RNA sequence: GGCCCAUUCGGGUCUUGUAAUUGGAAUGAGUACAAUGUAAAUACCUUAACGAGGAACAAUUGGAGGGCAAGUCUGGUGCCAG
């Protein structure tokens, strides 16, 4: 019984953590690389 | 699992 | 080593066989096991051929 | 004095945990505990946790047997089952 | 009138309202519906109720400060006693009752008498979780469950910390020393300050043992406070094979009974070669012997390992220094370090003989 | 990048990626900082996980541009700046213990 | 050691302010001269909720049940669930959690399970539309009461997911030296396990009372169909008046029972709301407790909030006496300098509160 | 010059925090003289108070608060040089630190330990004072050790702190030219608000008594936990006036206040202009 | 009784 | 055995290495007799005595690349990849 419970709670914890880390990675990618490319675009005009 | 990281408890003397 | 200290990339030393369990000489570690296993696998591969 | 008996009970616990610190370990804090380095069957009374390879075989209960039971009730009621067909 | 009536606390609250002219019930008191109907048949009573960044933050805080002053400009015993009270630069006498005898007896005016006001948090005790660091000029490494004197807020107090690590953020498991040149976590039973406050820590505060080295040993900040910590110390259970086949083996002594193996069935073990495995069933007649299955054929010169975790407790030990209650006011002595205790009662330091490293030389590996 | 300056001073909000299970990952050595000039919140690196425990919160950081010389492997492209000081003390000097961080 | 109170009045506020201040209290004579003397089951389960929310707090009920000892501890939060008794709805237990809610280690994600509404307690719409905006402008920004299902009395069976997820340091200092102009007046008429025409009857009664004021009236309508309706028939109505330029709100609710006309209940809640507008100034008579509690646990500055003459009562000043009894602070009522009405401006200097449970 | 203007205008920006120090009657700034045992201190505190208040204050003890400006007054106290405990306390509450360095011997671990304890508990302003400039005939080595001490001091405090050089003692105390422009350096220091100090009500005690009852001591016999009055100026946030406020007296334990009677200022600052020698007071 | 500084605090080659 | 070239296979070349031992010479920073200089003193100039083996009398800064554990983490088509 403790086997089944421990295994499934560890699987749930890992699947939550991977979603959370992937979320913060591509939110830092999208909503700050847009500003990086905007600065590069308005620096290419100079 | 509810007991695991508790430190208080009500003391019902009734 | 760009931002690593030399006191950080030290040398971890490896452990020996227990002296009580010493008649079975040389506690083997992962490099010894892979030298064992890939030898077994190439000989089984040519036996299967 | 008041600070005197505070100081002597402080010195009491000073002494008891300084010779805890000098004195011999618990077996359970030390790693590489063999069979011969433990109290004999201190492990049933231990409440120790660890990890396992695979999810063990499911114990069939009344709720899971009625789960697949009313599942196949629904299935064979609407006759949405899958067989072979003749050629 | 109304504030004096509210805070004059020997008269009933309805008497305050009476001589001016219960919260389990959430919704407030309304009239009867008929009285309210004849009262609010009209509507016209309430028809007029119906219808740079750094300098910006500084402007907001100076706006709050001028609001503070122009709303302090009020009644004199209200401001200067009870609504804020004794701002700064006020010269006060302050009386403490039940001060120890030893202070008044050994009061030497060279040593300063500082006092500081504790917050609601700093009167609570419990486990403080810090991240600390051996100070870069302190020579010797620090050891868990050796006392060190912390300077945490106003208090200086000798405590027993235990240095932990969250090994790739999975556990918070227990080290045996602090690291050489970086930060670890730590946890000590002491008075709970707020988080993000910094502290120093000292091995030795006296002068008879002041030596020649640097005396401040640890630096750090406080990460978190709690009433309990759940930290662990790894214990492995080692057992040896005695009957090996292909892909399975019979493992001898990590358990003393088939009840113990039954308790531990299905657990994943591994040899020291990293060959993963699983324990399957306790053998019947030799008691702690069991049958395990491995990735492939293990050898007779291996050791299997069951990595488990044992919980460890912080030691609820706390003595404040009270250096001003001594006749010397240096030479304060608390709990000693473990090397000092061993040097005192002449016990040799514990040496596991098969824990010492050697110079392993590989034989050449040839197969048939 | 910052406007007309080369560096910019900022306020540390919170260490992003503090729950990342990989030491010295680019997600882990990655700090969110409010610049003090225009108030906006940007994201900055730090040299390693080892110097990640010199910043905690509202630390008066100083940050420059990053300058990637080639497409890295474990990168997150879309973080532009790197932390170069903390509370007026160079954290490379802090990392090699040449100075002590004052508070 | 213990600050001593007497009687079983303001029980939740006493335990809440003891948890905020960190001071050990005793409450003595819990209805001792009574036929069944002592603590009741709903306040005992409130003590169990306090033990769920905090950690390291020791509560010590006596033999006779007529005195309780609360030695508080660190607010830690976590995810929980609370199966509160039938004697009180979920509002009786989610109202005192809104004080402790933004000051914990881990964010509040609790779901309460029981009766949704009561005549003499807070509802879901009451908690949400009235009591969340005053926290929303006292400093929190992410707070939500979700209904997953709702249960009218007596059988109930409704679950309510309280989730706050902004863990602030301390609430900001309030500065409301005005009477906020009411921009709109909206509401929600709900009904479970009855016919959908009762909601429109309630809405029509409330709006025919409200029709003579020259503002805009909008009442939303929800019938609850299915398993989300709960185990009992019920219906009720909650109106709010909405100042949109600042965000303020003034609410009034009730519920119908066995033999109640829905147009009667709609016009009753409408007139009760208009009387709350009359007797209100920048708060409500029921939003006023946690408003001045957040003003007293703000920073160590002066925060000032306008109130009117009729909001002073025995409940309000027994609140002020309990505040001064626990952490020794006074309110200063200064009157405004214009005389078409009687409004004080209560200035409270907040104690130096921070939440010290949130890890840095 | 526009890039210069941007990069200089940038380093005016700092973290906007509250102040919590009043502007009407601020407390006397706590000046702590910190040295290893055998250099300056006494002679230095005596010389500074003699220059400041025209009063030969032989045989000092305790904190000494004098008026040194039209609105800046300040408190002089000296740590006992062997005690790390008193070193730690005055590190936690001092505002200005006169850091005594035996320039002939060099740097020392007591001043290094104070510098690190202060750096971790909220580094105050530090003016370093190097004495014992009687090295040899070699003015060359005087200048060499002068530069080396300045650079090593600059790695511990901000780069551009003030190291001050005192010459030999002449007639019991230091040269008054050097102490005059040392007080000129103390008079302009422009203190910046710290954090622990400006969320905590603290106080350094310049007067102490026990207001116990001597015939009660005759009754019970000297074992009595006896009551104590503690007089002094208080700094930081406003300490509340109700009895029962908890207080740590740093070195004897934790107490709660019983009664506070605030007193008129014993060393007040008086209401281009100069400071009258009548108004250069001393408490 | 003069606790002199040493080389690693003096030269600071961290 | 070192080194060099080259995408590859490979090719070209040659007294080259070593925390190996060891030997007596050299002096400079420093410590310092002086005299000179100068109203006087500093400094420059001249100059006896001592002053090196980790010559520890202890120069940095930045870059490139590894390698290790009965260690830890992640993924998944065993022993692998990261
Ligand atoms: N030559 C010389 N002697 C000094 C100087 N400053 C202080 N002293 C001597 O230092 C001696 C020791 O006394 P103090 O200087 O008062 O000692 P302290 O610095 O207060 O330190 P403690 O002895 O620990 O109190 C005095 O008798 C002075 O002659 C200085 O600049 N030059
Ligand atoms: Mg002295």
């Amino acid at each position: 019984f403790e086997a089944r419970q421990r295994i499934e709670e560890k699987n749930k914890e890992s699947s939550d953590y991977h979603a959370k880390m992937a979320h913060i990675v591509n939110t830092i990618n999208t909503e700050e690389g847009a500003e990086k490319n905007k600065y590069e675009r308005e620096r290419k005009l100079r | 699992k509810m007991m695991k990281n508790k430190r208080g408890g009500v003391i019902d003397k009734r | 080593a760009k931002l690593v200290h030399d006191v950080q990339k030290k040398q971890h030393r490896e452990r020996s066989q227990l002296t009580s369990r010493s008649r079975y000489g040389f506690l083997e570690k992962h490099k010894d096991y892979v030298k064992r296993a890939q030898d077994f696998h190439r000989k089984q591969s040519t036996l299967k051929v | 004095s008041s600070f005197e008996k505070q100081q002597i009970e402080i010195r009491k616990q000073i002494e008891q945990l300084e010779n805890e610190a000098v004195a011999e370990k618990k077996w359970s804090l030390k790693g590489e505990v063999k069979a011969k380095d433990r109290p004999e069957d201190a492990l049933l009374t231990e409440e120790l946790e660890f990890d396992r390879t695979a999810k063990p075989v499911p114990v069939i209960t009344s709720e899971v047997t009625e789960s697949l039971e009313d599942m196949i009730r629904r299935r064979i009621q609407d006759s949405n089952f899958d067989d072979l067909q003749r050629r | 009138n109304i504030g004096k009536l509210i805070y004059m606390d020997n008269i009933s609250p309805e008497e305050c309202i009476r001589r001016w002219r219960d919260l389990e019930k959430f919704v407030p008191y309304f009239d009867t519906f008929e009285k309210l109907a004849k009262k609010w048949k009209s509507v016209d009573a309430i028809k007029e109720r119906f219808l740079t960044w750094y300098e910006l933050q500084k402007a907001k805080i100076s706006k709050q400060l001028e609001i503070n002053n122009i709303e302090y400009q009020e009644m004199t015993p209200e401001q200067r006693q009870r609504i804020e009270g004794f701002k700064a630069g006020s010269y006060v006498r302050i009386v403490f009752e039940k001060v120890p005898m030893e202070f008044v007896k050994n009061f030497n005016p060279k040593f300063p008498i500082v006092m500081g006001g504790l917050l609601p948090t700093e009167i609570k005790f419990g486990i403080v979780k810090a991240r600390l660091r051996r100070h870069r000029w302190h020579k010797k490494i620090l050891k868990t469950n050796d006392p060190l004197v912390l300077s945490l807020g106003w208090r200086r107090f000798q405590t027993l910390p235990i240095y932990t690590t969250t090994d790739s953020r999975t556990r918070t498991r227990m080290l045996k020393y602090t690291p050489e040149h970086t930060y670890c976590n730590a946890a000590f039973y002491g008075p709970l300050c707020s988080p993000n406050t910094p502290f120093c820590g000292v091995q030795i505060v006296a002068n008879s043992d002041t030596g020649n080295g640097f005396r401040i040993a640890a630096t750090g900040i406080v990460e978190e406070i709690d009433v309990n910590i759940e930290i662990v110390k790894k214990l492995k259970l080692v057992g040896f094979p005695y009957k090996i086949f292909k892909n399975t083996a019979f493992i001898k002594d990590m358990f003393s009974s088939a009840m113990e193996v039954a308790r531990f069935e299905g657990a994943q073990i591994k040899t020291v070669s990293g060959i993963r495995g699983e324990i399957k069933r306790a053998l019947s007649k030799p008691e702690g012997h069991y049958r395990a299955a491995f990735e492939d054929k293990i050898l007779m010169s291996d050791i299997v390992i069951l990595r488990s975790w044992y919980p460890v407790r912080v030691k609820k030990f706390y003595n404040p220094v009270t250096s001003l209650l001594l006749k010397e006011k240096t030479e304060w002595k608390g709990l000693r370090l473990t090397g000092q205790i061993r040097a005192a009662m002449n016990l040799e330091t514990p040496s596991n003989p098969d824990s010492a490293y050697h110079k392993i030389e590989r034989v050449e590996r040839h197969f048939n | 990048p910052f406007g007309g300056s080369s560096h910019a001073k900022g306020i540390v909000l919170e260490k992003l990626g503090i729950e990342s299970k990989q030491p010295n990952s680019a997600i882990r050595k990655c700090v969110r900082v409010q610049l003090i000039k225009n108030g906006k919140k940007v994201t900055a690196f730090v040299p390693n996980d080892g110097c990640l425990n010199f910043v905690d919160e509202n630390d008066e950081v100083l940050l420059a541009g990053f300058g990637r010389k080639g497409k890295a492997k474990g990168d997150i492209p879309g973080v532009r700046f790197k932390v170069v000081k903390v509370s007026g003390v160079s954290l490379l000097a802090l990392w090699k213990e040449k100075k002590e961080k004052p508070r | 050691k213990y600050t001593t109170f007497q009687g079983s009045q303001n029980f939740r506020l006493r335990i809440v302010l003891a948890t905020l201040s960190g001071k050990p209290i005793k409450i003595e004579k819990i209805r001792s001269g009574d036929l069944n003397p002592g603590l009741k089951d709903y306040e005992v389960s409130f003590l169990r909720l306090i033990e769920s929310v905090t950690n390291g707090s020791v509560i010590e009920i006596s033999y006779t049940g007529t005195t309780v000892i609360y030695r508080p501890g660190i607010i830690v939060g976590g995810a929980s669930t609370h199966i509160c008794p039938s004697s009180k709805p979920v509002g009786y237990f989610v109202e005192p959690m809104l004080y402790l809610a933004p000051f914990s280690k881990k964010k509040f994600s609790i779901l309460f399970k029981g009766i949704t509404a009561s005549h003499n307690d807070a509802g879901i719409e009451a908690i949400k539309w009235g009591l969340m905006p005053v926290m929303e402008k006292f400093g929190v920004r992410e707070c939500a009461l979700h209904t997953l299902k709702r249960g009218s009395p007596p059988l109930g069976g409704g679950e309510v997911h309280l989730v706050v997820d902004s863990l602030i340091a301390q609430p900001i200092t309030m500065h409301e030296i005005d009477r906020p102009i009411i921009s709109s007046i909206t509401g929600v008429a709900y009904s479970t396990r009855v016919s959908p025409s009762l909601v429109n009857r309630m809405i029509d009664g409330a709006k025919k009372v409200l029709k003579n004021l020259q503002c805009e009236v909008n009442i939303t309508a929800d019938v609850w169909r299915g398993e989300n309706s709960g185990k009992s028939p019920g219906w009720g109505i909650t109106l709010v008046a909405q100042s949109k330029q600042k965000g303020w709100s003034y609410f009034a609710e009730d519920i119908g029972d066995a033999g109640s006309i829905p147009e009667e209940l709609g016009e009753k809640v409408a007139c009760q709301l208009l009387e709350e507008i009359s007797k209100s100034a920048a708060v409500g008579r029921n939003q006023l407790p946690l408003a001045i509690v957040y003003m007293v646990i703000g920073k160590e500055d002066i925060g000032r909030l306008r109130i009117n003459k009729e909001q002073i009562d025995e409940r309000f000043i027994i609140l002020l006496r309990d505040i001064k009894k626990i952490f020794n602070t006074e309110v200063f009522l200064k009157p405004v300098d214009e005389a078409d009405n009687e409004d004080m401006i209560a200035t409270i200097k907040g104690i130096g509160f921070t939440n010290t449970s949130k890890k840095i | 010059t526009m890039q210069r203007s941007s990069d200089v205008n940038e380093r005016k920006l700092h973290v906007p925090m509250v102040d919590r120090t009043p502007e009407d009657d601020p407390p006397p700034f706590i000046v702590a003289v910190v040295g290893p045992p055998g250099t300056g201190k006494t002679t230095l505190i005596r010389s500074l108070v003699r220059r400041m208040t025209k009063s030969t204050l032989n045989d000092i003890q305790g904190p000494i608060t004098v008026v040194s400006g039209k609105h800046r007054r300040l408190t002089f106290l000296e740590c006992p040089a062997d005690d790390l405990n008193a070193m730690i306390d005055i590190a936690k509450i001092a505002d200005l630190v006169l850091l005594l360095i035996d320039g002939n011997f060099g740097f020392e671990m007591e001043t290094m330990e104070f510098l690190n304890i202060a750096q971790h508990h909220g580094m105050p302003r530090v003016l370093g004072v190097a004495t014992h400039l009687d090295l040899f005939k070699s003015q060359s080595t005087l200048r060499a050790s002068k530069k080396r001490l300045k650079h090593r001091f600059w790695t511990e405090v901000y780069q551009g702190a003030k190291l001050f050089y005192l010459s030999g003692v002449i007639n019991g105390r230091y040269p008054d030219r050097e102490i005059l422009n040392l007080s000129r350096f103390i008079s302009v220091m422009k203190f910046r608000p710290l954090k622990w100090r400006n969320e905590h009500p603290y106080m350094l005690a310049d007067r102490f008594t026990d207001l116990t009852h001597p015939e009660l001591i005759e009754t019970q016999g000297l074992q009595i936990d006896r009551k104590v009055a503690i007089y002094g100026y208080l700094h930081g946030t406003p300490l509340p006036s109700a009895p029962g406020t908890r207080v740590h007296i740093a070195g004897v334990g934790d107490f709660s206040v019983a009664q506070i009677e605030k007193l008129p200022d014993p060393c007040p600052t008086p209401f281009r202009k100069r400071l009258d020698d009548k108004d250069k007071l001393i408490y | 009784g003069k606790r002199a500084i040493n080389y690693q605090i003096l030269k600071n080659k961290g």
